[PDB]
């Protein structure tokens, strides 16, 4: 950083410090935050198992049975080169699942592949049909809450109510 | 030119291609309020905890939104049970889908036109999570829907996929709009040449017009 | 039912929170501090409690503009698809739609969509048109299929083949124009009846 | 107060985008996996088919539409007379080129000679407003006589 002679420090757009001039040695230093991320616990559900695997979000594995995803560093989950339907989602194409046992991590299967038997002169036609009853479920109504504001704030207190007004 | 006795009837047509652009998700932001509000201070944290569940529920709220951005991208693209694919030979009646079917030469599974669509759009407890489906897992579903469409019409929506010759699927199409299919066959070289010409104008309009994705750039 | 119980429990729990005050219990600001000091503490509990409700209410309003969009879509499905039959694809289950039966659930609607799905199937060779007397013939209510030795015409969504006739077909132009047209013979049921 | 504001802006934004996601899913269900008679819902013109394309955070449809592009003025009539009975098209519409009457499909000019196969009969020349006199050809009589 090409600092001016009179400038002692630099600030970021969040007004916290970006850089400083060292007062003992003539040099300009950056300051960077200590590395941080969310801790997320891939859980096979306590009724099935009590293993868990931990995703340290966004970090490179360096600052933390390990796997670097594009989502962060995943620990306690076993990478697999096959694909399956996404049992617990993670990110950037990865999901996890619990399999015969360990927690495994892999790229999720979008669906079974099917190249189509197309040509300029051939058709398929259904000879039989299947009447299927499919359920579809939709919300219609919330619960009809109403709040007595002044009993919430000031319940059993006129001396509160006189401020609330 | 209305009267009780005059009608106007089409003597000729253009097939036309139009572009319709929809947002489907926001960038999956998530926040730790504690690091935003009280960055590097347990004394500030001891004060902030007195405010109770405002700390938690901001993050539950952004979790509900972040998870929903993947529920959106599943319902929009993952409508098809199977990854359908075209044959290597392109006997589609003259209709040149090569600009909109996937290009296998490139690292991501997108078409020529989708690569313009990626060119025309762009620290403090704050974070951006990744999408659950990568841009190439989206490009695999747009290829599956498009390969099912070119080879099998509506039938892969209704149940199992049933192949049909493409220019005979277009006879089903023209009957769906009250034009009898002899109008397609008596003009098939013209219809394909108009369609190929139209797709070529989608390349040139998206290539020249840097602002074309304004509905996405503004999100 | 979970969110509309959880936002209530969250809003009850915010009664225990101190908000920077001496205590969250209202009698125990009053029975401890004199009114000049007690008002400066209670103004904290009022600013806290009030910001609690305004956030809870903003959530129930944003939530209501979500259950509303669900209920409009439940009304639109009951209109177009219980009270009718829908030609919209995938709008009333995966299938072609026959009908549906709406059922009640606590705070919701539960359709039973009844849909016709194409099951078992066979391949065929097929033709855009057929020749017979230089004139080109096209189907009327179906598509042309060869079983391997005989040409037929059938309805596009269920294999039920029939003899190709001028009752089952119509005509335009000639065989020079139609790409992929095949030579075949069309039966006319008038001819046995004009010979008789 | 600067967080509860931003989380509110995003909980609102999220319903504005979920509306566009539900609209994209509903376009894709109908406009792509089907054919849309729903007018203008799938681009100007009549709907043939549409092609989904990926884009950053979104979807682009290419809609293929049939558009009537050249047109001609014709004289028309709601019915024709022949036997004092009244004749209406089964499909399509009656048009006169100025010397001959024809029947043609509504969306593409392809004139045909008027017949008891192109038309059907109900009632008579008394009740129908605007009916005219013509010469219905019957394909059966040359073949009965020959
Ligand atoms: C369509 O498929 C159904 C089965 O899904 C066929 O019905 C079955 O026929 C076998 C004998 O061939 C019986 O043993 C089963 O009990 C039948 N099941 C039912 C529900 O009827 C049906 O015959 C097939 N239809 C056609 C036209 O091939
Ligand atoms: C319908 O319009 C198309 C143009 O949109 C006509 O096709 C063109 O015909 C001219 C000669 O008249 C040629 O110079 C062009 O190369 C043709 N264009 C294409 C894309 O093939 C077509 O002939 C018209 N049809 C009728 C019946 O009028
Ligand atoms: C489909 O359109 C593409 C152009 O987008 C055609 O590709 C060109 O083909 C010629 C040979 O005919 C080559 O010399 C060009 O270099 C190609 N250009 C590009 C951009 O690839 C293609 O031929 C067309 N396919 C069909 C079946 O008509
Ligand atoms: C194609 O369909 C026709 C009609 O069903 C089949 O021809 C008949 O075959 C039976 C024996 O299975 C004979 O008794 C009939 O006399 C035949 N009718 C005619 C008009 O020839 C034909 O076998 C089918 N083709 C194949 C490959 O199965
Ligand atoms: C359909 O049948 C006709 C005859 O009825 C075929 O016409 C022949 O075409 C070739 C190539 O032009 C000529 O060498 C022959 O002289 C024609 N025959 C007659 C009797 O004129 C026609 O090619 C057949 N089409 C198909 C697709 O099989
Ligand atoms: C209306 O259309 C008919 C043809 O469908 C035209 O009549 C034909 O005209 C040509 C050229 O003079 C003759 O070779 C044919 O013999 C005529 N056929 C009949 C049945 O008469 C008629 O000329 C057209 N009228 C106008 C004003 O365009
Ligand atoms: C169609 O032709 C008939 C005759 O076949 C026309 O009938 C005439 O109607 C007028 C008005 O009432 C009478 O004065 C004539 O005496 C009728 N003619 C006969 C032979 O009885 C009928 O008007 C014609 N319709 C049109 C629309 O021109
Ligand atoms: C296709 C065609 O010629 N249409 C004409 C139109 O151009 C003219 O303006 C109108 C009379 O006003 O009569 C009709
Ligand atoms: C899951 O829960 C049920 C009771 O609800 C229990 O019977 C079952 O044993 C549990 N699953 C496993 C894998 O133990
Ligand atoms: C993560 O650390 C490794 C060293 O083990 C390094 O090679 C890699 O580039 C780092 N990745 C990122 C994103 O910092
Ligand atoms: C996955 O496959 C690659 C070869 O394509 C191999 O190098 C890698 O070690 C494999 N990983 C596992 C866990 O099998
Ligand atoms: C149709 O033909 C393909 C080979 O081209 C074959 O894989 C498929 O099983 C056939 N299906 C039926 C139902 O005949
Ligand atoms: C169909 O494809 C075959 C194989 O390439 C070709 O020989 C034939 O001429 C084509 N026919 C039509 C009508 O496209
Ligand atoms: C159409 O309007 C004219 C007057 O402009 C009238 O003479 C004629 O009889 C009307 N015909 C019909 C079928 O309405």
């Amino acid at each position: 950083k090409k600092f001016l002679p009179f400038q002692q420090f630099g600030r970021d757009i969040a007004d916290t410090t970006d850089a400083v001039r060292d007062p003992q040695t003539l040099e300009i230093l950056d300051i960077t935050p200590c590395s941080f991320g969310g801790v997320s616990v891939i859980t096979p559900g306590t009724n099935t198992s009590n293993q868990v695997a931990v995703l340290y979000q966004d970090v490179n594995c360096t600052e933390v049975n390990v796997f670097q995803t594009r989502a962060g560093c995943l620990i306690g989950a076993e990478h697999v080169n096959n694909s399956y339907e996404c049992d617990i989602p993670i990110g950037a194409g990865i999901c996890a699942s619990y399999q015969t046992q360990s927690i495994i991590a892999y790229t999720m299967s979008l669906g079974a592949e099917n190249s189509v038997a197309y040509s300029n002169n051939s058709i398929a036609i259904p000879t039989n049909f299947t009447i299927s009853v499919t359920t579809e479920i939709l919300p219609v109504s919330m619960t009809k809450t109403s709040v007595d504001c002044t009993m919430y704030i000031c319940g059993d207190s006129t001396e509160c109510s006189n401020l609330l007004l | 030119a209305y009267s009780n006795n005059s009608i106007a009837i089409p003597t000729n047509f253009t097939i036309s291609v139009t572009t319709e652009i929809l947002p489907v998700s926001m960038t999956k932001t998530s926040v730790d309020c504690t690091m935003y509000i009280c960055g590097d201070s347990t004394e500030c944290s001891n004060l902030l905890l007195q405010y109770g569940s405002f700390c938690t529920q901001l993050n539950r709220a952004l979790t509900g939104i972040a998870v929903e951005q993947d529920k959106n991208t599943q319902e929009v693209f993952a409508q098809v049970k199977q990854i359908y694919k075209t044959p290597p030979i392109k006997d589609f009646g003259g209709f040149n889908f090569s600009q909109i079917l996937p290009d296998p030469s490139k690292p991501s599974k997108r078409s020529f036109i989708e690569d313009l669509l990626f060119n025309k759009v762009t620290f403090n407890g704050l974070t951006v999570l990744p999408p659950l489906l990568t841009d190439e897992m989206i490009a695999q579903y747009t290829s599956a829907l498009l390969a099912g469409t070119i080879t099998s019409g509506w039938t892969f929506g209704a149940g199992a996929a049933l192949q049909i010759p493409f220019a005979m699927q277009m006879a089903y199409r023209f009957n769906g709009i009250g034009v009898t299919q002899n109008v397609l066959y008596e003009n098939q070289k013209l219809i394909a040449n108009q369609f190929n010409s139209a797709i070529g104008k989608i390349q040139d309009s998206l290539s020249s017009t840097a602002s074309a994705l304004g509905k996405l750039q503004d999100v | 039912v979970n969110q509309n119980a959880q936002a209530l429990n969250t809003l009850v729990k915010q009664l225990s929170s101190n908000f920077g005050a001496i205590s969250s219990v209202l009698n125990d600001i009053l029975s401890r501090l004199d009114p000049p000091e007690a008002e400066v503490q209670i103004d904290r509990l009022i600013t806290g409690r009030l910001q609690s409700l305004q956030t809870y209410v903003t959530q129930q309003l944003i939530r209501a503009a979500e259950i509303r969009a669900s209920a409009n879509l439940a009304a639109t499905k009951m209109s177009e698809c219980v009270l009718g039959q829908s030609k919209r694809v995938d709008f009333c289950g995966k299938g072609y739609h026959l009908m549906s039966f709406p059922q009640s659930a606590p705070h919701g609607v539960v359709f039973l969509h009844v849909t016709y799905v194409p099951a078992q199937e066979k391949n065929f060779t097929t033709a855009p048109a057929i020749c017979h007397d230089g004139k080109a013939h096209f189907p009327r209510e179906g598509v042309f299929v060869s079983n391997g030795t005989h040409w037929f015409v059938t309805q596009r969504n269920f294999y039920e083949p029939q003899i190709i006739t001028t009752d089952n077909t119509f005509v335009s132009g000639n065989c020079d124009v139609v790409i992929g047209i095949v030579n075949n013979t069309v039966y006319d049921p008038l001819q046995p009846e004009l010979d008789s």
